This record gives structure tokens, sequence and C-alpha cells, in this order.
């Protein structure tokens, strides 16, 4: 249910830019997407060194097994 | 005595001894029900050395493996190496540009990616021991 | 009834109507009674003598006309007649080359696992005598180690009948495999390497592999492109299924008490 | 223009689009780091410029349309793969 709120906040940000891209309500040029302009650059998933995170996954596996 | 002296002749490159002890100990092979070795192990008589060379050497020329397998011909020794890699005897590759036969790469992602694909069976086997213990526990 | 045991066997068989008579001969024998129990009774083994012989000459006329699903059909019923449980059944003098036809056909269509398990029913005929059977097992031994050329230099020696309808297929399925090795990243050679490796100073075989394969002759230089793929990888692909595996770890720790 | 898909920009793209010479792309990006509208880094053996960027500004309604499609791909990844976890671990959930 921590992830059931991840799509719940997602479905709220889903509905907002549908009705302002449509263009009903006036676009808040100050904070409503400028803070989102800060947001939309940092899911970094660069592979070939973060692929080498997964012997620590093997290390976390090793104590269990 | 037959089987220890059999692999004695297999490890060396001698075939006249290999045919002699077939003739010497074939009747013992009749009692064991294993006639078929003479038709299918003469394959590996030439393939044991090329497994031994390609494990020892790392980047060999085909001109030198001809005398090392004492084949005295580099032109068909390409095909023996081609058949062994076709059968997956050695994982190595051939450079058909100037005569190089190089082996595989270094020790791979074995330290990182593999070991959980061994660990999954050992979790599942040991908790089933715990499961088969608990279920069969209390008869009174 | 008792239809032409040596009718058009010896001289020639250009027949198509005696093929229908042989078709009717199959409708005669396999509608007489049966061949399944075979307890004793040499008298009811007498049609079993002829049922072998008409399928032998049926297999003779099959390789005379090159029918591929028929040749395995007649040979299986012949092998089912050497699968006889009560085999009194005196030795027909065609058996060793008939099995040699089966031994060469089943070698040719890449049934190599079926090849060696077929060789179990032969006790000692492979070593003592029987060059009809000794020739394909010497052939398979030549395919073992590295020896391609001893196959093609023993091409001009068949002690049996011509065997040509099998060995044309047998060598063609050799040639495309070496072609399958040279259609890899081995980039460019000349016609003289296709003369050495493949064979044959110039027939229209260089036309054969120009149209079947690629191998365009440039400025006295062939061309074979790179067959190497790109290998698309992510290596975090099992992130779903590894998250699955840890769930049934704790599911098998809890919940089953 | 490329929103951190492969944000490691090569030097020739800057030297062409800014129409500046090749030797002055480094002094140009050290100035932009000195002002503080970008927080990237510079390689010089490969001369590729790595980018981490925190400066916001206006984004001109058409770029909301592309932001909708990225949010919709973002939707069905979160939604469906939660249905995988819930249906797998349903009996220990309670």
């Amino acid at each position: 249910h921590g992830l059931k709120g991840l799509n719940s906040k997602l479905l709220d940000i889903r509905s907002y830019l549908e009705k302002v891209a449509t263009g009903k309500l006036p676009i808040n040029h100050q904070i409503i997407y400028q803070l989102q302009d800060v947001f939309n650059l940092l899911p970094d998933v660069s592979l070939q060194e973060f692929v080498k995170a997964f012997y620590l996954k093997t290390n976390d596996q090793m104590v269990v097994v | 005595m037959p089987y220890f002296l059999l692999t004695q002749a297999v490890r060396t490159g001698n075939l006249a001894k290999f045919n002699q002890v077939l003739d010497q100990f074939g009747e013992k092979f009749q009692a064991d029900g294993t006639y078929t070795l003479i038709i299918r192990l003469r394959h590996n008589v030439i393939k044991t050395g090329v497994r031994m060379i390609s494990l020892s050497y790392s980047r060999i020329s085909l001109a030198d493996i001809a005398q090392k397998l004492q084949l005295d011909s580099p032109e068909d020794a390409e095909f023996i190496v081609a058949k062994a890699i076709r059968d997956g005897v050695i994982e190595a590759s051939i450079n058909h540009e100037k005569g190089y036969v190089q082996s595989k790469e270094m020790i791979d992602i074995y330290s990182t990616r593999e070991p959980q694909l061994a660990f999954h069976q050992r979790i599942s086997f040991c908790l089933d021991i715990h499961n088969m213990s608990v279920k069969a526990m209390r008869f009174p | 009834m008792y239809e032409q045991l040596k009718g058009e066997w010896n001289r020639k068989s250009p027949n198509l109507s005696k093929c229908g008579e042989e078709l009717g001969r199959l409708k005669l024998v396999l509608l007489e009674l049966n061949f399944l129990p075979t307890t004793g009774t040499k008298l009811t083994k007498q049609q079993l003598i002829l049922a072998r012989d008409i399928l032998e000459i049926g297999a003779q006329w099959s390789i005379l006309r090159k029918d591929i699903p028929s040749f395995e059909r007649y040979m299986a019923q012949l092998k089912c007649y050497y699968f006889d449980y009560k085999e009194q059944l005196p030795e027909s003098a065609y058996m060793h080359q008939l099995l040699g036809l089966n031994l060469l056909f089943l070698l040719s269509q890449n049934r190599v696992a079926e090849f060696h398990t077929e060789l179990e029913r032969l006790p000692a005929k492979d070593i003592q005598t029987n060059v009809y059977i000794k020739h394909p097992v010497s052939l398979e031994q030549y395919l073992m180690e590295g020896s391609y050329n001893k196959v093609f230099l023993a091409k001009g020696n068949i002690p049996a009948e011509s065997y040509t309808f099998f060995i044309d297929i047998l060598l063609d399925t050799i040639r495309d495999e070496i072609a399958g090795c040279i259609e890899k990243a081995y980039e460019k050679i000349l016609f003289t390497e296709a003369t050495r490796i493949l064979f044959f100073n110039t027939p229209k075989k260089m036309t054969d592999y120009a149209k079947k394969r690629g191998w365009v002759l440039g400025p006295n230089n062939y061309y074979s492109f790179a067959s190497q793929q790109q290998k698309p990888e992510d290596t975090t692909i099992p992130s779903t299924e590894l998250a699955k595996q840890v769930i049934e770890y704790a599911r098998q720790l809890e919940m089953i008490v | 223009t490329r929103p951190a898909n492969h944000r490691q920009l090569t030097f020739e793209e800057i030297a062409k689009s800014a129409k500046i010479t090749v030797n002055e792309v480094e002094l140009l990006v050290m100035k932009a780091l000195s002002v503080g509208l970008v927080k990237g880094s510079i390689d010089e053996v490969d001369k590729r410029v790595h980018m981490t960027w925190v400066q916001p500004r206006v984004l001109d309604l058409q770029q909301i349309k592309g932001m909708k499609d990225r949010l919709e791909f973002w939707c069905t990844d979160v939604k469906s793969m939660e249905m995988l976890v819930e249906h797998q671990a349903h009996d220990i959930l309670t």
C-alpha cells in the first residue's frame, strides 16, 4: 500500500496536466511545473556501473542462503 | 587392468598400443558389454589433445598445433578445431585472417551475476528438509 | 495371387501399371489374415516368406524411383519383419544390403543419434564380414575425427549397388554445413579457396553457390558479409522474476505452519 | 532537447550549434558551471560533457504533450507490476 499511493499520486498528477494541456484553467507559471521542471531529470538508471550493484545483491543473498 | 591401461594409451598419442590392447582385452570387453568404445572413442583420441592444448594455451597459431598434435598438416587441423568448437568441446574462436586460434576471454561476471542461480536451489532444498522434518514429526 | 515374384525384376522396370499390381499385391497379402501373432506353423509362415520378398523388391523399386516417404515406409515394415518374435525365417540373401540402404539413408538425413542406437541389433557382422554394413560405419568413422577428404576419396568405391540417391543427399548435407561455417564472419576469399575447401575446379557449382548462397566474384575477390548480431542486453531484466523468487521464500517461511 | 536519455553530449554538437571553435567549448561550459544554471562535469580524454541539470524555466504547452506520454508509460508500469506483486503475495498479505 506504499506503492498503492505511488499510483494514487500519479493518477492525481495524471489528471492535472490533462485539464491544463487541454487548457481549461490558467497555467500557474510560478510553481506548478517549474518545480516539476526540477523534478523530471532525476530517475538516473545508467546501466553498466549500476549493473555492478548486484554482487552486493549477491552479498545480501549470501547471508540468507 | 584393462581400463587403467586403456586410459594410459588415451592420454598419450599412441594408437598402435590402443589397437593392441583392444585385441588383447576385447574378450573382457565382451563380458562387460561395451564393444562400442572402439568405434566412438577413436574420435576422442585426436580430440583429447586439442582439449588439452586449448586449455593450456591462450592464443595459438594453427601452424604450431599441427606438430603439437603431430598431424603434420595445418590445412585439416583447421577442421579438427572446427569440429571441436562445433561440438562445444572448447568454447574458443578462430581468427581466419592470419592463422590465429585464440581462447576465450577472462573470468567473467561469475563473481556478480551467476551465484544466485546456484543459491535458489539451495534455499529450496534446505527448507524442504525443514518442511519434511516438521510434517513427519509427531506420531504420538 | 502369387503375382510375378521375378516379373520385371532382372532386366528393367519402367512400369507404372505393375506398380499398381504391386499396389494390389499389398492389398492381397495384408488382407489374407494378419502377421501379428506368429506362433508357429511354417505353412502360415510361407506367406511371411513372400511378404518379406515383395517388400524387398518393393524397396528395390522405391529406390529405383526415388520416393522418400515410401522408402522409409517399406523399410519399416521390413524391419518389423525382422522384429518377428518367432523368427524361424531363413536368411534372405538381400538383408545385408537392405539394412545398408537403411543405414545410409538414416545417416544422410542427420539422424546421428538414431544411427548409433540402430547399431545395437548387429552382434558381430560389423567386424567379421559384411562390407554392405561395414562401408557406412567406416563412413561414419571418417566423419568422426577430422577426415572429410577420405569420405570423398572413398566416393569412387561402393562394393554394393550404386547408392547414389542417398550419397548425393549425404554429401549435399555436408557441403551446406561447411558452407554454414563459411557463411559466418569469415569475410573474403578467392575461387581457389572455394576450390580447396568446398571442391571442384570450375563446374557450374560456383554458379550453384552464387545463386543459393551469396559469394559474388568482385575484382577476383569473393564477398561474404558479417553474420554477427548486436547482442541487445540490459542484465537487469530478471528484476521482476528475482522479486518473484524472494516472495515465495517468505511465503514458504510463513503461511505453511 | 534530449531530456537525460543519453545526456552525455559530444563536443562537436556544441561546437556546431553554438558555432564556437573547438578549443573554447571548455571555457564556455566552465562559465555556465560558474554561474550555476547547470551542475555537470567535463571529460577530456573522450571530450564528452556529462550533464546534471537543475535549472528550471517555462516549457511551452507542446512539451506537456510529450510529458503526458512519458507519464502514461510511467502509469502502466507502476499499475500492472503492482498487480503482479499483490497477486503473488496475496495469501501472506491479510
